[PDB]
């Protein structure tokens, strides 16, 4: 029925991101309290999407 | 005692080592003596030569 016609739509789509740059990449801490020995842990990174 | 402290654990911060029941029994033995003097009573079964 719509062989030669222009169809227009409004749509919902799921959100998506990709990483363009890494900002404040690595943050650190020598956690020692209430541990058998010293441990190294990586704190949250910040991402620019 | 641990049941009365449910959800709480005591540890040495320089280790991952808690304290043993030896300490708890030592506390309890002294503790029962404390109540044994708060009242002029002898609580554990024992023989007496008066």
């Amino acid at each position: 029925k719509y062989e030669n016609h222009t169809v227009t739509l409004k749509i919902l789509m799921t959100l998506r991101y990709v990483v363009s740059d890494i900002l404040k990449e690595s943050r650190y801490q020598y956690t020692k309290f209430n541990q058998p020995k010293s441990k190294f842990e990586n704190l949250p990174q910040k991402l620019l999407l | 005692v641990k049941a009365y402290m449910f959800g709480i654990v005591v540890q040495n911060p320089d280790t991952g080592q808690p304290m043993g029941d030896e300490f708890y029994n030592h506390i309890l033995e002294r503790a029962v003596g404390k109540a044994e003097r708060a009242l002029d009573i002898s609580i554990l079964p024992d023989t007496q030569h008066e």
